[PDB]
């Protein structure tokens, strides 16, 4: 699970040193930028319901189609996948907004993700509608602070750029 | 000689081909920058004799070993001193001669083109000579872009020299 | 209408003056942003589509809830909507360019801040430079040869390590060279 | 071979467009800077071989090594291609500074030279240290306010020095 | 592979002194100038996928040869290549902004790259279209001029930092050709 | 006008002397704050004509009375030369922002207000309004980066502790 | 009493419109150039006392007839307070330097001063030619080119700054002719 | 009246010496810059009719109380004056780009201006308004940057120049306040 700290000790470690003082200013950097991650993750957990159901609304205003021909979700029960799945995505920003890498996102969501979506025909274009509403969505001094803002923005950017 | 006119149909005339706008700029220029290059030929001219007079005294009053050593290349004899100021008047018109036509055409085909083995099969140090052409650098009095000509022209045959 | 007017401070640039320098281009543009014919509120957008009545080509709009985009373009929800008892001026972030009235590329346009970059290996000094100093004891030798100037021509002698004074390197100092020594 | 005007020119043809107005502006500029950049290269072609010697001898100065027996510097052969190869790098330096791109000077001195003095033996850092000291003969005199109408020249200069500084960098 | 700091010590190492006044004046300029360089990569960064892809559609587009059967970009195979070498390109060149020296860029990607393309029949002047749609989008990413994309941040003057990125991407497109 | 140049030369005049090392570091301080200040004017003299009808709509916003009877403002005249006077204030806070000292705005402005003011039934509280209105329409991070923002500031206090 | 700043806002007020982007941009040369106004003022300021001693002793080897009796250099009163009126307008020039505009030296310094010279006795022509003495002084001091003094400063071209000294001494020597 | 010669003449006849190089070398600019100067005044007494004309004119509808009742361009009679005038300053600066030197403009028409509008009542703001509205529309015309009159001569830079008339048109809208 990638981190500031798991990159440097790793690395120390691949080389066969103790951590010098390069791996220090690694991890001081990580305890400077941590009040604006974790105030992000803050905002998050409070209110991740209503994020995630603007983003699954805003993805059946965009694609109708998915509930049109039964090639998508056409049954409550498979947009209630589709809420879980976005539920899952919004878990996992929180998640690496807490460590402050990519990696937990990276391992637990977009790993193997592609053989997922490729064969259970399941389209990531509209995943993408789902985030990048979440995205258009978000003012930095309205809710957020502009530092936490920026850090969310970026792992929502992260996600998209890793999925298409 | 290299002028720069001759530069330019030596280099067409190697090619082959006409004289296209390139070399004709180039004869422009020439005719630009000639005017300050003329006013300055005129003044040398026009103060020659104090120039070299001033720049043998100059190299008079640096070395002054060479009015007293006993020699024939040395300048002891009044046929020595003569022959001073000849060669000083000579480095002086070449001066003249470059800055009328324009390019170092005179002095690379009358002066420079084997000073090597004269300042050596008569002993002639190249410095005394630098010290000549350091006082008319100082006392040729010209102002701007004449004295520009003047000490571009000096200057080179200064590194020449050395 | 449906006036999409951009802001002011999108508006001004490099091809502002562009549009101020020809009519043409400056037309194409006013007649690209209006729409004739229709008088749309913000809210009754609404989906993903194009528009036929225009002088350049068929328009791109992505209309979400309040996230409409205009060919690619946001508006502002702040300004939005007015009423003007004929029609309704609607605020764009940007500007939309016809397939008419094209920009000028890359090439034209940029200039670098800072020169010669692509050819200097060091970019920490190239954009932060120090100043100079002095140059009068650089100059002293570089000015007239060995003979004409006397003590000068050493000049160029900068200053070694306390060691390389030393007998394994025996290095010189200005001061050996002077009449002085 | 090219100059500013030829670089401007063959990115133009590169990408197959003319030119637009804010080009020809720039090289307009460019041009209202050339006196100032035949004033340097004046400068230069003067006083050359007292720059090439003046920095010769505070090289030799500063390092003592070249003119002992068994250095490199050392014969009388050796000496005068020593001084011969630093009239020819201040040669090109000129060079580009005429043209006002860096391209005559890689294409005919930089470019293959180190291969040259590594396969001679040739200390390069002994070398880079000369180019430095002809760098700071030929930035101190052009920056002589004699005999010159005064001017603001420090992009000039700052160009020149990007020259020499990619001579001592091509060495080393 | 060197950062700005490096660059100037090995600097400092050939002229065998300590760092001094003047180097670390500059120097200091170049950490006060640090979070600029910060959000530009982020700029970068954050519209990677984007870039290689409106860049080398535009190459295809603007040059329709090369989709045309008998060109480099005649399967999906060489398609996919080719768009992976684009991201590539991009990649190291945004190492190259945070770093501040190209040392990276030069000694890992751009040598020996002219001599593959040359080796494998790649056309070097498409190559560096491709280079200079990159190059052309990614300062108009890192000025905030994006005429898809216009995100809020802290106003300031950084046309020395798209200077300065507009230099790398121009040594890739000149070290191609 | 007060502005650092004038205050030092000024007092090293009083005093009878040269101006040494003191003065040269005023001066000093001058051209380091300069930057930050006119960054400031030129963005002022680009959208000040929206801080005119901004300003004034705010103003009549709150007071709704001038409008009312004959007491100031009782023709749309009166209205032309209320947006005119804010105009002033606005030009003069251009002014000693690009002096940077607050000499013009006070010469000109400032002195003698009071007597005009209080003979021409003019309250000052409408005035008050307006440039309270103008400090809370302060778009900081977007518009007016940071220090620039806070000469106007500055500069928008002192019209008021004059004023009020 | 105006600066050059003060100068743009009131050439700027007469026409009633805002500072705009030209004025400042005359005014950012102003800035750039900052340092070398400091520099020069600080050259003229630390050999000061220096320069009016030479002045007005050449002023007095100029013209002999100053020192002869019934001159206004005779008595050593005369001598004394013609000393500090050298003194007093080295001041205000150097005043003028650092302001960039003369409002200072017309003010306080050249408004009234003919007819004062003219009312005492003063000879015009020797107070002009002692300004003349103290104008190339005080550019050659201002130049680094003073034969007694020499000082280290980093290098630059300093032209428009002597133009600016030159302008404000010929404006005395212009004002009490 | 004197001009750069008499200048340089009587300069050296303060210093009681003979005339040298150094003077003789700015005056050789002077000569050589002469075509330009012959250019310039030739643009100046090119149109001045129009230039008089739209000054007055702007003066008059900057500041509308002129042409009211009981202003000094009232009266028909009024107007003729202060047209009149205005032609006559801009006749004297033309003087003083001729010869280069201030002497002809400051002993002939300068001395007596500022009592002579204060003992006819004359607005002297007004009138250093259209001194200076007189000076920005005579450089328009001395860069060939004038809207309705673009005529070609041969090329060259004239900044000079431009400084020196601006600065004849400052002393005279500085004399009358
Ligand atoms: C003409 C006046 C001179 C000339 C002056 C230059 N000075 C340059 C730089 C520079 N000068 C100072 C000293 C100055 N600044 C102050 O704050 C004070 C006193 C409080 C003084 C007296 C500084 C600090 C600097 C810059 C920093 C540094 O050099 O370490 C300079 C370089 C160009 C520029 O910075 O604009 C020049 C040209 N130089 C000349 O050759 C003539 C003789
Ligand atoms: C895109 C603008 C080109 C083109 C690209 C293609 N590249 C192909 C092969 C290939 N490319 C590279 C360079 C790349 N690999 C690296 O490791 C790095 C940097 C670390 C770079 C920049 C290599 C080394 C290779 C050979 C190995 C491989 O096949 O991946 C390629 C395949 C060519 C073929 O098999 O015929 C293509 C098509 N495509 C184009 O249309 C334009 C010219
Ligand atoms: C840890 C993270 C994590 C995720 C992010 C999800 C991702 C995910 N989704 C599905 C599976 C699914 N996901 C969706 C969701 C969709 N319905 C649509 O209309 C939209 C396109 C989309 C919501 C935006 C649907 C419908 C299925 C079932 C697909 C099917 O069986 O046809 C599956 C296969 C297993 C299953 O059936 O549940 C997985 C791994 N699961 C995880 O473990
Ligand atoms: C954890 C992170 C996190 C965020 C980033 C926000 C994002 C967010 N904003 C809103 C909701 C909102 N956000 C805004 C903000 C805007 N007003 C405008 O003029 C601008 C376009 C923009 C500020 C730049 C507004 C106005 C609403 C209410 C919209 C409405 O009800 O019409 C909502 C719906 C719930 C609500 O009403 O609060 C959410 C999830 N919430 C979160 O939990
Ligand atoms: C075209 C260019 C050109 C020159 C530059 C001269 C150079 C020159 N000088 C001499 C010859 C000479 N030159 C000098 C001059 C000197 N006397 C001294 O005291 C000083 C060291 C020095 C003047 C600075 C003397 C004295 C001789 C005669 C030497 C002798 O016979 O001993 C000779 C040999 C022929 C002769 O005797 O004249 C030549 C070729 N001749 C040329 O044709
Ligand atoms: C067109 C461009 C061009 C160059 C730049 C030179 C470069 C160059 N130098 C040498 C050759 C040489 N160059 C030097 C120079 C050096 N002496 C030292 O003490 C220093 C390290 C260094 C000067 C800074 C020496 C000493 C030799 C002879 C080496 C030897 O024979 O041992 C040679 C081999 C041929 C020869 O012997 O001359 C070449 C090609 N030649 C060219 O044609
Ligand atoms: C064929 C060869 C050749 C040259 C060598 C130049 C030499 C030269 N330079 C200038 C003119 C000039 N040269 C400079 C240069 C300087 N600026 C400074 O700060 C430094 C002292 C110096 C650079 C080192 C400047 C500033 C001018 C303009 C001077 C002025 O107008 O005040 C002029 C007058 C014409 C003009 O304005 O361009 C000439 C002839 N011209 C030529 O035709
Ligand atoms: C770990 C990741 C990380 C980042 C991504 C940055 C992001 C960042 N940038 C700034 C701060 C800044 N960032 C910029 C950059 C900009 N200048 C412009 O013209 C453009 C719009 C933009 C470059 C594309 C500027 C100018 C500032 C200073 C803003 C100001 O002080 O006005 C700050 C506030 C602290 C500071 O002043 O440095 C932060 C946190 N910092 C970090 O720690
Ligand atoms: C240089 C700066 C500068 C200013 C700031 C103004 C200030 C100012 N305003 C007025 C005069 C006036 N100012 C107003 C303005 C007002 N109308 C109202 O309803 C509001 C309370 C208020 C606008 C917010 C009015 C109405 C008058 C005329 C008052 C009257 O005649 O009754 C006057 C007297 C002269 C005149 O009548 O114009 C002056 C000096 N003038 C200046 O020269
Ligand atoms: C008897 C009447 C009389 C005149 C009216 C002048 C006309 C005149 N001007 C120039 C020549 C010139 N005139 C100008 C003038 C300027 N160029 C600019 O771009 C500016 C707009 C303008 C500023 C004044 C310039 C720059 C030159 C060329 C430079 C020079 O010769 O000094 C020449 C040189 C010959 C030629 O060009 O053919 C002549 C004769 N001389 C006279 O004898
Ligand atoms: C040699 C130089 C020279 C001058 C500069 C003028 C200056 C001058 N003007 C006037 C006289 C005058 N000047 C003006 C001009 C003015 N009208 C206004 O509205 C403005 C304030 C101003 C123009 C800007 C007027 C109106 C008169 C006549 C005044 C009167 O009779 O009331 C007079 C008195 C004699 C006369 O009536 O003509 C003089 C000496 N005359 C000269 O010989
Ligand atoms: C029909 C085949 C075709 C394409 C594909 C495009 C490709 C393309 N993009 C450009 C240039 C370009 N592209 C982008 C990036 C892009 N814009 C954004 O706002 C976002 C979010 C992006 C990624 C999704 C930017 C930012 C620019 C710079 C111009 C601009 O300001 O938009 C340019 C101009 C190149 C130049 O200046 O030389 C071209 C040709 N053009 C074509 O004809
Ligand atoms: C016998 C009656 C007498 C005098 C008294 C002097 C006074 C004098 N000083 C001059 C000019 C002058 N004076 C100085 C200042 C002076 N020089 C220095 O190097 C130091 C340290 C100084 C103060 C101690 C300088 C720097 C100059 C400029 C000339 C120069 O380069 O020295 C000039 C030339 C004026 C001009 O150029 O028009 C004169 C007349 N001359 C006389 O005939
Ligand atoms: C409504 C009341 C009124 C006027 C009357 C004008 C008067 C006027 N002329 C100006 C300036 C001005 N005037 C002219 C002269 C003029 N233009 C020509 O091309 C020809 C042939 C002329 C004489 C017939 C020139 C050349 C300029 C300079 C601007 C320009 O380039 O045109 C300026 C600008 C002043 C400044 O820059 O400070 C003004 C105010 N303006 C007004 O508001």
């Amino acid at each position: 699970m990638k981190s500031v700290i798991t990159t440097t000790i790793s690395a120390a470690d691949a080389a066969g040193r103790f951590p010098s003082s390069s791996d220090l200013e690694s991890i001081q950097g990580n305890i400077q930028r941590a009040s604006a991650r974790l105030e992000a993750a803050e905002k998050l957990s409070g209110n991740h319901e209503a994020v995630v159901k603007e983003a699954g609304d805003a993805c059946f205003a965009k694609y109708s189609y998915l509930k049109n021909s039964g090639e998508a979700g056409d049954s409550q029960e498979k947009i209630n996948k589709c809420y879980r799945d976005v539920d899952h995505y919004m878990r996992l920003i929180n998640y690496s907004l807490v460590v402050g890498g990519t990696g937990p996102l990276d391992e637990w969501g977009i790993a193997g993700s592609r053989e997922v979506y490729r064969t259970l025909n399941l389209p990531g274009s509209a995943y993408i509608a789902s985030f990048t509403f979440t995205r258009d969505r978000l003012c930095v001094p309205r809710d957020m602070s502009s530092q936490a803002g920026v850090e969310f923005v970026a792992a929502l950017d992260y996600v998209i750029n890793s999925l298409s | 000689m290299k002028t720069p006119i001759t530069e330019a149909i030596a280099s067409a005339d190697s090619q082959g081909r006409f004289l296209s706008n390139a070399e004709l700029q180039s004869i422009t220029g020439r005719y630009q920058r000639a005017s300050a290059s003329l006013e300055a030929a005129k003044q040398l001219t026009g103060n020659a004799s104090r120039l070299i007079t001033g720049a043998a005294q100059a190299v008079y009053t640096k070395f002054p070993f060479v009015t007293q050593m006993p020699g024939p290349t040395y300048a002891s004899n009044a046929i020595g001193k003569a022959k001073c100021a000849r060669d000083i008047g000579y480095y002086l018109r070449m001066t003249t001669y470059c800055l009328v036509v324009g390019a170092t055409g005179p002095m690379d085909e009358y002066l420079v083109a084997g000073l090597e083995e004269i300042n050596r099969s008569f002993e002639l140090s190249p410095s005394w000579y630098i010290a000549a052409l350091e006082n008319i650098k100082n006392d040729h009095g010209l102002s701007g872009q004449a004295a520009n000509e003047a000490n571009t022209y000096l200057d080179y045959a200064i590194n020449v020299l050395s | 209408c449906t006036v999409f007017a951009p802001t002011n401070g999108a508006l001004s640039g490099e091809r502002y003056d562009e549009l101020l320098a020809d009519p043409v281009a400056a037309r194409n543009v006013v007649l690209r942003h209006i729409l004739p014919d229709q008088v749309l509120t913000s809210k009754a957008i609404k989906g993903c589509s194009f528009w036929d009545s225009l002088p350049g080509g068929p328009l791109p709009y992505e209309g979400i809830g309040p996230v409409v985009k205009i060919a690619g373009v946001r508006l502002l929800n702040e300004s939005s909507d007015d009423e003007c008892d004929n029609g309704t001026i609607h605020v764009i972030d940007g500007i939309i360019s016809t397939p008419l009235a094209k920009p000028t590329p890359f090439a034209g346009v940029f200039e670098p801040s800072v020169p010669m970059l692509e050819s200097r290996d060091d970019i920490a000094t190239a954009v932060y430079p120090p100043v100079t100093p002095d140059v009068r004891r650089a100059f002293g030798a570089a000015s007239a040869p060995s003979t004409v100037g006397g003590r000068k021509a050493m000049g160029l002698i900068k200053q070694l390590p306390f060691w390389m004074y030393g007998p394994p390197f025996n290095a010189s100092k200005q001061e050996d060279f002077e009449p002085i020594s | 071979m090219l100059d500013a005007f030829a670089k401007v020119v063959a990115q133009a043809d590169a990408r197959g467009e003319f030119l637009s107005n804010k080009q020809l502006n720039s090289l307009e500029t460019m041009i209202g800077e050339g006196n100032k950049r035949l004033d340097i290269v004046n400068k230069i072609n003067s006083n050359a071989s007292t720059i090439v010697t003046n920095s010769a001898r505070a090289l030799f100065a500063e390092q003592p090594q070249l003119i002992q027996p068994g250095g490199n510097a050392y014969t009388s052969r050796r000496m005068a291609a020593c001084l011969r190869d630093m009239e020819i790098v201040l040669r090109y330096v000129s060079y580009a500074m005429t043209a006002g791109d860096s391209s005559v000077l890689d294409d005919r001195c930089l470019n293959g030279l180190r291969e040259t003095y590594q396969a001679l033996g040739t200390p390069g850092t002994s070398v880079a240290v000369a180019i430095q000291k002809m760098k700071e003969a030929s930035i101190a005199l052009a920056n002589d306010l004699n005999g010159v109408p005064l001017g603001d020249c420090s992009s000039l200069n700052s160009e020149l020095a990007v020259y020499f500084d990619r001579a001592a960098a091509a060495v080393v | 592979m060197l950062d700005a700091f490096s660059r100037v010590v090995v600097n400092s190492d050939s002229k065998a002194a300590y760092v001094g006044g003047s180097d670390l004046q500059s120097l200091k300029t170049f950490i006060s100038d640090g979070n600029k360089r910060l959000d530009a990569v982020n700029c970068i960064v954050s519209n990677a996928s984007c870039i290689v892809s409106d860049a080398i559609s535009g190459m295809i587009c603007e040059n329709p040869g090369l989709i045309a059967p008998g060109g480099n970009c005649y399967t999906n195979r060489r398609m996919a290549a080719c768009l992976r070498d684009g991201e590539i390109i991009l990649r190291y060149v945004s190492y190259a902004l945070l770093a501040g020296d190209s040392s990276v860029l030069d000694d890992r990607c751009l040598n020996g790259l002219k001599e593959t393309y040359i080796a494998l029949g790649v056309p070097t002047a498409s190559t560096s279209r491709a280079v200079s749609i990159m190059k052309a989008a990614s300062t108009a990413f890192i000025m905030n001029t994006a005429s898809g994309r216009k995100i809020e941040i802290a106003a300031g003057d950084c046309q020395a930092l798209q200077s300065e990125a507009a230099a790398y991407f121009d040594k890739v497109g000149s070290a191609v050709d």
